[PDB]
């Protein structure tokens, strides 16, 4: 319907609510692809139509935001989906991003190496992933939820996610986690969400929206999944790149929300209440610090 | 006294007939922005293409030391307007071409200031 119009279609709340069995995903549009604007990148759409959506929620966008964008390499060498970020973000904004494979990158600073060997003495703003490996993709086998990259995701966002802050996580039908779905009850709000350009695939982005520290609700992740296999294959959508040429309003607004360094006894119900608006970011404001473990072999 | 010459090196390959440096970075954008050649954020008008910057770089792409003695780069983490015309080859345009320091356009692809 108008859904072509929009960036994307986020899952239904009904859908949310389910107790579904997971079953095989079959799209009705398996195969299909989308015709790009000239000279665009997928994965640049892809990012554009991301950022689009995220521009509809409350996220909090303090003055020294920084973000960091895990699985942020491509097979070219270079960094499409940071490149979109840089340029949603407001100027200014400290970027980091990172991937197993070297590449080139526009972020302030890049990480090459396993997730896992990434540390940060500073809390995030907003984190996203697009990390995948294809290999976890098997139809004759068996779909549990998966650990990896997974793992230490869960762990980044608990440890080092500021409270108040958002995630994006990109997940497929056989690349998922039920702790990470679980971790969508700590924000004040959370949905899975497919780009337009990319309806004729399983994957999605796992959005959990303003983080709160603590269960807002206790969500079984396993059902989850399901949950959210069903949806996909109960609603079809239809391929659109429509809202790529429309750009006047990309930019995100530097909102300016606050940044606060609380204790844990100092969050109250309406430190919670303004967490869960958007109007509140709960960290250090201290120098953003990143490394990497490196693994030393002598093979001699 | 030995240091490679990366710039003359795809000139030539390039003169030549070599195919142009490809998956340079172009960004969606209104294409109403001020045409400056290299910005915080994409500027393309209606002649241009935006490009991320460190993709279009031929001293990043080819993972070699920018000429930059402090070993700075002029487009990463900016976004690089490139003419439509010459989309095709933005690392080349972007060696080949020099920046204005008085407006910020492109010499003989925007500046005016010898009018
Ligand atoms: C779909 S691609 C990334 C595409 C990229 N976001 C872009 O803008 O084009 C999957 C990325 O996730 C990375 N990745 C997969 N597993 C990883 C891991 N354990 N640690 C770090 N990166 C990983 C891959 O190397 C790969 O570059
Ligand atoms: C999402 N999806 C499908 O919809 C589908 N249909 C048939 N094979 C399929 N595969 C492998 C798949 O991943
Ligand atoms: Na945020
Ligand atoms: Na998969
Ligand atoms: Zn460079
Ligand atoms: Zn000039």
């Amino acid at each position: 319907s108008s859904q072509a119009w929009q960036p994307g279609v986020a899952m239904p709340n009904l859908y949310k609510m389910q107790r579904m069995l997971l079953e095989k995903c079959d799209l009705q549009n398996y195969g299909d692809s989308a015709t790009l604007p000239k000279g665009i990148m997928m994965n640049v759409a892809k990012y554009t139509q991301l950022c689009q959506y995220l521009n509809t929620l409350t996220l909090a966008v303090p003055y020294n935001m920084r973000v960091i964008h895990f699985g942020a390499g491509s097979d070219k060498g270079v960094a499409p989906g940071t490149a979109v970020l840089r340029q949603w973000l407001p100027t200014g904004t400290l970027l980091v991003d990172s991937d197993l494979n070297d590449f080139v990158s526009d972020a302030d600073s890049t990480l090459i190496g396993d997730c896992a060997t990434v540390h940060t003495a500073n809390k995030w703003d907003l984190i996203i992933s697009d990390m995948y490996d294809p290999k976890t993709k098997n139809v004759t086998k068996e779909n549990d939820s998966k650990e990896g990259f997974f793992t230490y995701i869960c762990g980044f966002i608990q440890q080092k996610l500021a409270l108040g802050g958002s995630v994006a996580i990109k997940i497929t039908e056989h690349s998922w986690n039920a702790d990470l779905y679980k971790l969508m009850g700590h924000f004040a709000w959370w949905t899975a969400f497919v780009t337009n350009v990319n309806a004729s695939s399983s994957e999605a982005f796992l959005i959990g929206c303003n983080y709160l520290g603590k269960p807002r609700e206790q969500i079984d992740g396993y059902v989850m999944h399901a949950n959210y296999i069903f949806w996909r294959n109960t609603n079809p959508i239809q391929l659109s790149s429509y809202s790529l040429f429309d750009m006047s309003k990309f930019p995100l607004k530097l909102r300016g929300t606050a940044v606060m360094s609380l204790k844990e006894g100092q969050i109250n119900d309406m430190i919670l209440s303004l967490l869960s608006k958007g109007r509140l970011i709960i960290r250090e404001n201290n120098r953003v610090v990143i490394s990497s473990d490196v693994l030393v072999n002598n093979e001699n | 006294a030995f240091a490679v010459d990366a710039a003359k090196a795809y000139k030539d390959y390039l003169a030549s007939g070599g195919q142009p440096i490809t998956n340079c970075v172009k960004m969606l954008c209104t294409h109403t922005g001020t045409g400056q050649a290299i910005t915080v954020t994409p500027e393309a008008n209606m002649d241009q293409e935006s490009f991320g910057g460190a993709s279009c770089c031929l001293y990043c792409r080819c993972h070699i030391d920018h000429p930059n003695p402090k070993g700075f780069c002029d487009l990463k983490g900016k976004y690089v307007q490139i003419p439509t015309t010459c989309a095709n080859d933005p690392v080349g345009f972007t060696l080949k071409n020099t920046v204005c320091t008085v407006c910020g356009m492109w010499k003989g692809y925007g500046c005016s200031c010898d009018q």
